[PDB]
């Protein structure tokens, strides 16, 4: 029928169409090369605790920092409230309080974490690195792409960011090691 | 009336055996002898500047294309090899980065000159439309453009303006990562901007084809709110020589700044730190885009619910609709909005050289584009955010509503009758 | 007052000996730590700044370190064709290739040598291992310096380089006295042209196509005058 | 006759607003209701295969240019990265490097076609012009193309077709040099042969668009030597959708085959040299460029100065004219002579369906094709050095000797009348 | 007879025991002289080919050779994200990345690592540092084996890559008779693999491409024919 | 005046324009980078004296081979007459005829001349690599591009090669090396 042959033909050129064109707009995604996506052995080696480590991987900065007390006390000086992210990103746990007692890091295979919180060196805003040594306006991390002032904890405050410094999975390897991923 | 004069190919056997290929037909018919008024001042130059600075741009990028590398590792030292080994090398460089410049600054007394003259009000919104396309092409491809050195900024840059496409949710860190290559900027984001760098300028061209045959069709604007009256039309003198002369003058004047700065100042609109290889570890401070992209990155960048005016906090009732998404959707709209104009603006009338309200408010208009470049390069601490704010919200609340009221209640003026203004 | 150099303007192409004192300094001092990889060795001949002989060129090339090769692992002579070298880290700092054009310039780095002077009555005893610039911005500052939101009261900051020139750290084979601010200023001025060579060449063609467009703008305002005369008469 | 019928742009209100850009009244009354004859065989198909793939080879190139690294040390790297890594991969690259083949094969029909169908002649001699000046342009382009893979031919191919230029004399090493942008071949040639290959198809698809121009204001041209007698026209029925229906089914077939091939038989047209890396210090056997050169490569390594027929001592002459310069004149003068066809056949008739002579010599042309094609691969000894004489003698005798002496003597056919063929 | 492959036709997609034993020669045989860069260590998880167990390839790739580093010269464990390593000189041969298609291809390697026989009875003496070949073309030949014009009499040549197996060289892990012949078939499987991964794909797509394209014309016939009907009726 | 002014103004524009044509066309030349051109020193380093040596130069290969004695008295038998290019490309000398007793090379710095012959192994005709190794009709080297034949000195012969292999200049650094350029 008139109806219903054209309009199939239609339809078979219509789906051939678009069998040819999803490849085009496939190959744009991640490769096989870019799939790969693993972890890395940073050893803390006697840094100077206190100052700050940075290293690469997937392509964006690592941040591990040691702990100034001055630094753990304005931290642990932070009640929920006033807080804009609660969750504590770092997804080496669930979704519990953004607490410092969480928030800071696992324990050297050992009992304590106010000593080293090393969390993702990327502003949740947009992605930028803020800068570190203490600055800002509350003694932890400046962005100077949009001006978003970050905790010693790395939890959000004062800007557009609307989430804390994530912390990636990481557990120590005996008391001279981290191992990211 | 349109008089076309096609010449009724009658030179001569030359001239009769080319009715096989039309072409010479179309040049002298329409392209050429085009009546247009005589009342035009000299802001009808610039799309001829338009026309000269992107055919420079794309003779100069193939050029360059041809010593430069897309690679990570081998695209700053290819630049360098083309500003120091190459015959012409920093001319080119410099030509090309700063008519850039020059391209965009000459579409915005372009833009300007039309809403002035009533360019977007019928008949002509299909020119308006197509212009606004193109402005969108032209913001991609020099955002693709300023990525390729490689340098420090061209990184953080294709971050930032990256992460927009992520921040909207469901579909953000798919789009980010489809655009990328990958998580984060590389190689790959080099090749696919390169490439792409090198393919949209002939989309341009084409739609400049669109947009030359569109006000062809439809009758040059005049500084009046009248036509040229059709019906035989001892106004309306043709285009060559007379504008064609006109223009080349304009031209040679533009052309000779333009050189003068590349020559003495062509590293002035730069930004330095697109002199220092990329560091993935550490960012400088205030990256500032660029120059023609400020206005949009303020209006970004404003709202962040840090104002009793913070629509922010309202716009919250829906939970998907965050502070970044917002910003973002002010930014389209705030060229969408340009887009619609010519269904906004409720008025029986044309140019305002004869509507004052309009010329105050249009004024006020140039100076909060004025200020947004300005604040695009500040810093987010008071008094800057408030100063954003208002110029944000003016830009909207011109587009949006000044124009109604104007239509409804601004014809305090005599209108001008016989292009023909002999004064 | 400002100093100002030779190029500093619509002229000024820069004067010649001052960028052989310049590499007589680089290559004695700033060249233990910093290098200049986009900077080919055959430059030293190229017109514009140092013509020197291409002898003198070779043996300056063969008498640096050993760039090994690109195709068979093995340490050559190090070819003039090839780059300077590259001191990269442990205890060295960045490439002077283009850092003329990274901060007006030049200044930068006169008024950056020029200032090392002792810490300040804030903070006398400094830091170990840094040392103090009257003009570097991007350094840190101890707390005792900082005001009450962490600006800093210092002029400039802690730079990592130490001081790189005494009274009279080398001599002029021209005959010049070699004090610090002249050995300074040459030095800037070498980095200038290895930042930009082709300076003059520039300046040289902004004259030539300034003049031609200027002649050409003119005969097309006399053209348009003349078009458009039988219209603009009786007004 | 010529019937455009315009629409009169009656629909309704939105055809009636779009007389700002009158855009769809060009499509309709010219590029889809263009009446056709009716007696079209399966030959007038091939246009359309050229035009899509044109468009293929585009959108590939776009979407490999996105992996590719121009450079010596990562080029291989890059198109194995391809071939391997992303997604769809061998698939661009072979549909790139084989459509290729079928875009020549496809113009080589579309050529032939036209020799017998008396399309060359009046009054279709500016489709002509342009469609040799189109060989040309994708020739070239093709060569710039199979350099990019930076294997083992691309390197020698270059050299030797390269060194061509360099043969003719006071200004053959200075075009050399200007070209390779050096003395020899390095990363130089290959960025400039990138982008230049990145930068013809453009150029192509503007003359594409002059010569969809032309043979739409000068009619198709029919199996006979007759026309649409305009003065209605029972004849002639429309493009769309009778014969857009036919060429896409022709254009399925073909397509089938194609996919077929790229699947099963994809590296059968290379060559295996292709996969290994560049030695400038060693050269492989039978380098034998490619396969849609291979005409031009024999008439050009035919004339030795080795047959009784050698023209070469006889043109010696002249101390200019060698051997190498004879045998590149010999080779453009057998495209320009293609060229200048129109003006050679002194027939005032047309098809040689009614012409039996022309029949037979235009078999034994295309018979010459073949064995030229089958020549160049083979080595310059005996005895194919006097089957490559002939066959070029051939070649040239019947472009200018052949056809006057027909047009003189060649009337022994009633032509037919009444486009409408009912039999 | 010819002893054909699985992959040799419509179908045949890399059956993988073949591949795994292929591996097993390659890493313990051929590795010592030959390389392949152009192949990713993670391609052998990939699907297609040998669906191994990631865990072993990484063990697999830290017990390879040291692949320095990109950015910070040092040793490194070699990241299965690397390439193979690359043999390159002073005794060793080319890259086997994609020697399958510079050559039909596999049958190559098959009837050249088959075949490395006595020299003939026209020069037992043969060559010293030089093997025989009855395959490979591309040697040296001795002047007393040539013809009256340069061309040899023998079947192949000289290669310079000594046997590579002998009677029984290695043990197969599932069980099999790890002769010559199965072992050369294994390994030119692997090389085909190691040039063409993607190869099932392709042919998965040729079908669905066939099959969709032949509906599409037979539909276009269809609407053809019944177009073209009032006009081709008559006659 | 009508005409003067308007064919000035023509003529200024063309002269522009030709000065802004100009570099796009310069650019494409040489550039410093590949305007070094300079020497190689190859060490002959008892390589086996008969068979063959070649070294990267200039982008092309040099050739360095000695000779044996069949491949000599063969040259040396060579008359004049029926010889192609009979110039003795070599640059290190005059055009001086084509004979092996200047043809073949210096003299190690001592007084000898048919043992040793450096070349451009870069066909004349378009450039191609031919083979050596005793090949072709002449005992020398053949070219595979279109089929070239080089006899042993390196004389043209049998093909459209116009010419001979080319000598650069080349002297030797007493007794083990040779300096190319
Ligand atoms: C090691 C003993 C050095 C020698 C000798 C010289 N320089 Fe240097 N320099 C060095 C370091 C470690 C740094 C980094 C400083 C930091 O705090 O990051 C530098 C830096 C510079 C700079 C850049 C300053 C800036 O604003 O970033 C310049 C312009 C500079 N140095 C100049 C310079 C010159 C001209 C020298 C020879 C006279 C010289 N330096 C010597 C280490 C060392
Ligand atoms: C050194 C002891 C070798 C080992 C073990 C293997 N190969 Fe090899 N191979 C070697 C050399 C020096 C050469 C060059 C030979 C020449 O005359 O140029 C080769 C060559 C090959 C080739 C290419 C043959 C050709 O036609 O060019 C192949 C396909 C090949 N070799 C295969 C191969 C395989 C499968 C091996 C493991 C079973 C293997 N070779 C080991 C040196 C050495
Ligand atoms: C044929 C290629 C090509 C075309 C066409 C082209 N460019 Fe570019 N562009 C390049 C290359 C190559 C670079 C990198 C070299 C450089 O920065 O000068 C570049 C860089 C840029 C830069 C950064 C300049 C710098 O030095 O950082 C900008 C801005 C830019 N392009 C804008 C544009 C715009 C806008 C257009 C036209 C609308 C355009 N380009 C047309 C090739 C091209
Ligand atoms: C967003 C708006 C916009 C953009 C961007 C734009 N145009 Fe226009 N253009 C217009 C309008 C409106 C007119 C007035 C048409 C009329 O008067 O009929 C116009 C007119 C013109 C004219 C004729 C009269 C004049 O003003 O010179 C030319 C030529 C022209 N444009 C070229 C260009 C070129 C070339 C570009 C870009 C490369 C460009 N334009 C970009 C909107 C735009
Ligand atoms: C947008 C870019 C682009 C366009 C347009 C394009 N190609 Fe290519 N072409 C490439 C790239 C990239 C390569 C190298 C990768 C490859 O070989 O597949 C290439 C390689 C080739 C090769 C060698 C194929 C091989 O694998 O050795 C040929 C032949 C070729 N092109 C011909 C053409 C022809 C003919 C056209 C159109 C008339 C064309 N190309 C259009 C990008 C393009
Ligand atoms: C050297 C000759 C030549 C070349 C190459 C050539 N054409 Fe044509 N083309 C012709 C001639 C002659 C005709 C017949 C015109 C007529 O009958 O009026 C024609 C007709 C056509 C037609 C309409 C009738 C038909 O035969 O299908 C199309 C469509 C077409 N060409 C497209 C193309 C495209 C697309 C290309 C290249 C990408 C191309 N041609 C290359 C000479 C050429
Ligand atoms: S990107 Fe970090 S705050 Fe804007
Ligand atoms: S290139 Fe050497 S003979 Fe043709």
């Amino acid at each position: 029928r008139r109806d219903f042959l054209y309009h199939a033909t239609a339809a078979t050129g219509v789906v051939v169409t678009g069998a040819a064109v999803w490849p085009l707009i496939n190959q744009m995604n991640a490769s096989a090369d870019v799939k790969a996506m693993a972890s890395i052995f940073v050893d803390v080696s006697a840094v100077e605790v206190g100052t700050q480590l940075t290293v690469k991987w997937r392509g964006k900065p690592v941040f591990i920092r040691r702990r100034d007390e001055k630094d753990i006390e304005l931290a642990r000086s932070v009640p929920l409230g006033a807080l804009r992210d609660t969750s504590a990103e770092n997804a080496n746990k669930p979704g519990a309080e953004a607490t410092d007692e969480n928030r800071t890091l696992p324990a050297f295979d050992g009992t304590n974490t106010g000593e080293w919180l090393v969390m993702l060196g990327v502003c949740t805003h947009l992605g930028c690195v803020p800068m570190g040594d203490k600055s800002g306006d509350f003694g932890g991390w400046f962005c100077p792409c949009h001006g978003s002032h970050y905790d010693s904890a790395g939890r959000i405050r004062k800007g557009p960011a609307p989430r804390n410094l994530d912390i990636p999975v990481a557990a120590f390897v005996d008391e001279t090691t981290i191992k990211l991923g | 009336s349109g008089i076309p004069h096609d010449h009724y190919e009658p030179k001569t056997g030359i001239e009769k055996w080319l009715h096989d290929r039309l072409p010479i037909v179309g040049l002298v018919y329409d392209t050429i002898m085009i009546p247009t008024p005589k009342n035009l001042n000299w802001w009808w130059i610039w799309g001829i500047v338009l026309a000269f600075t992107l055919v420079l741009q794309i003779v100069t990028g193939i050029v360059l294309a041809m010593h430069y590398t897309p690679h990570v590792d081998l695209a700053f030292a290819s630049v360098e090899h083309i500003m120091r080994d190459v015959n012409g090398g920093w001319a080119m460089r410099y030509i090309h980065a700063n008519g850039a410049s020059l391209f965009f600054l000459a579409v915005y007394i372009h833009i300007f000159r039309g809403l002035y003259y009533g360019s977007y009000k019928a008949p002509r919104e299909i020119t308006w439309i197509v212009g606004m396309v193109i402005y969108l092409l032209m913001m991609g491809t020099a955002f693709m453009g300023y990525v390729l050195p490689w340098g420090q900024m061209s990184f953080w840059g294709a971050t930032v303006i990256t992460g927009l496409f992520g921040a909207i949710p469901g579909i953000g860190p798919s789009i980010q990562a489809w655009l990328l290559g990958g998580p984060a900027v590389d190689n790959a984001t080099l090749n696919r901007f390169f490439s792409l760098h090198y393919l949209l300028p002939f989309v341009i061209a084409a739609l400049v084809a669109i947009h030359i045959w569109a006000f062809h069709t439809t009758g040059n604007n005049n500084p009046t709110g009248v036509e040229v009256r059709r019906t035989a039309e001892k106004d309306t003198l043709p285009f060559w020589p007379y504008f064609v002369i006109k223009d080349l003058f304009a031209l040679a004047l533009v052309l000779l700044g333009f050189f003068a700065v590349v020559a003495y100042m062509p590293n002035y609109l730069g930004h330095p730190d697109n002199y220092v290889q990329a560091n993935p570890l550490s960012t400088p401070a205030h990256i500032v885009p660029e120059w023609y992209f400020l206005p949009f990155y303020a209006i970004l960048r404003a709202f962040a619910a840090d104002v009793w005016v913070v629509i922010l906090v309202d716009g919250l009732t829906f939970g998907i609709v965050d502070a970044k998404f917002f910003g973002v959707i002010a930014m389209f709209g705030a060229i969408a909005v340009m887009a619609l104009a010519p269904w906004l603006d409720t008025s029986k009338v044309r140019s305002g050289a004869y509507r004052p309200k309009f010329r105050m408010w249009f004024w006020f208009l140039v100076l909060d584009f004025v200020v947004l470049t300005w604040v695009g390069a500040m810093p987010t601490e008071y008094p800057y955010d408030w100063i954003s704010l208002i110029a944000s919200t003016y830009w909207f609340a011109y587009f949006l509503v000044i124009l109604p009221l104007l239509g409804a209640t601004e014809k305090p003026e005599p209108i001008p009758a016989s292009i023909e203004e002999d004064f | 007052p400002d100093h100002a150099f030779s190029f500093e303007g619509i002229f000024g192409k820069y004067d010649q000996a001052q960028l052989r004192r310049g590499f007589q300094v680089y290559n004695e001092v700033c060249s233990a730590c910093h290098g200049m990889k986009f900077v080919p060795i055959r430059t030293l001949a190229d017109d514009g700044g140092p013509q020197l002989d291409p002898t003198f060129v070779r043996e300056y090339a063969a008498g640096l370190d050993t760039i090994i090769d690109k195709d068979s692992g093995e340490e050559r002579d190090r070819k003039e064709t090839d780059m300077f070298p590259t001191r990269v880290g442990d205890g060295m700092g960045p490439d002077l290739s283009v850092m003329a054009k990274a901060r007006g310039g030049p200044e930068y780095i006169y008024n950056y040598v020029i200032g090392f002077e002792e810490n300040p009555e804030c903070a006398p005893e400094g830091i170990d291992g840094y040392y103090y610039n009257k003009t570097f911005q991007i350094g840190g500052v101890p707390d005792t310096c900082k005001d009450a939101a962490g600006v800093k009261i210092t002029h400039g900051s802690w730079a990592r380089m130490p001081p790189p020139l005494v009274d009279d750290q080398v001599t002029y084979e021209d005959g010049t006295p070699a004090t610090v601010d002249q050995m300074a200023q040459d030095v800037s001025a070498f980095l200038m042209w290895a930042a930009e060579p082709k300076l003059v060449a520039r300046k040289q063609m902004g004259l030539v196509a300034m003049v031609m467009l200027g002649l050409l703008s003119v005969m097309l305002y006399l053209t348009n005058k003349r078009l458009w005369a039988p219209y603009k008469g009786h007004k």
